[PDB]
């Protein structure tokens, strides 16, 4: 996969590749290295507190043939 | 009065402080790089 450098505009551009290829192994040393030395970029960011939206009742139908058909 | 120079020609080395700070960095950098590269090569071998 690509290695990208952050530019001054915070855009990222490709400056090289990761290219690891092993036979018999107990692990991925690339990811082990990046976990220990780098930080994980998480796209998902938790709110301070979860905001309840709804607690909703629903029913499963008496028969599964209608869903089976569509 | 006698003035004895027992300085081993040290005075003829221009910009001595910078010269000593460069020799120190060239040595400490080589030490710390070799430590880090050997620790990571051991951890890679351990994982594989």
């Amino acid at each position: 996969g690509p290695i990208k450098v952050e530019l001054p505009t915070k855009e990222t551009v490709e400056i090289g590749i990761v290219d690891y290829e092993a036979g018999a192994s107990h692990g991925n040393p690339v990811v082990d290295f990046l976990k220990r030395n780098g930080s994980t970029l998480e796209q998902k960011v938790n709110l301070e507190n979860p905001i309840p939206i709804a607690v909703l009742d629903s029913y499963t139908p008496s028969t599964n043939e209608p869903y089976a058909r569509v | 009065p006698v003035m004895a120079d027992l300085n081993g020609g040290l005075q003829f080395v221009p910009e001595l402080k910078e010269f000593t700070a460069k020799l120190r960095k060239e040595l400490v950098e080589t030490s710390e790089v070799r430590k880090a590269v050997s620790i990571e090569t051991a951890l890679e071998h351990k994982v594989v």
